């Protein structure tokens, strides 16, 4: 129940 | 400053949010497991507010990592993601400041 987003930061 | 073995995490967490020893607790062990993603962690601070007062770097996350590469790469893997929907800004910390866990 992380609170990161699964967002690779490249793809930011 | 940098590179170092010192990550600083900022605008991820509110002082409230740190009050809570159960919600305390959680925020660390997510940024633990983040941040093992990238390296061996040898230590986390997060500074806690104390008699209702934002301390000296109340508002950050310190990470230590056992190399320079290893912070760096946890460096790019984290920053401009967001956590809990704020967007995450790092910098490299001294690790004398940190040896000496002066925090501003």
């Amino acid at each position: 129940k992380s609170r990161w987003d699964e967002t690779p930061a490249s793809q930011m | 400053l940098g590179s170092t073995e010192v990550l600083c995490l900022m605008n991820m967490v509110l002082p409230e949010e740190l009050l809570d020893d159960e919600e305390y607790e959680e925020i660390v062990e997510d940024v633990r497991d983040e941040c093992s993603k990238y390296g061996l962690v040898k230590s986390i601070e997060i500074p806690r507010p104390v008699d209702g007062v934002e301390v000296p770097g109340c508002g950050k996350i310190f990470v230590e990592f056992t190399s320079v590469f290893d912070c760096q790469k946890a460096m790019q893997g984290l920053t401009g993601r967001k956590f809990a929907n704020r967007v995450v800004v790092t910098k490299y910390c001294d690790p004398d400041s940190y040896h000496r866990r002066d925090f501003w």
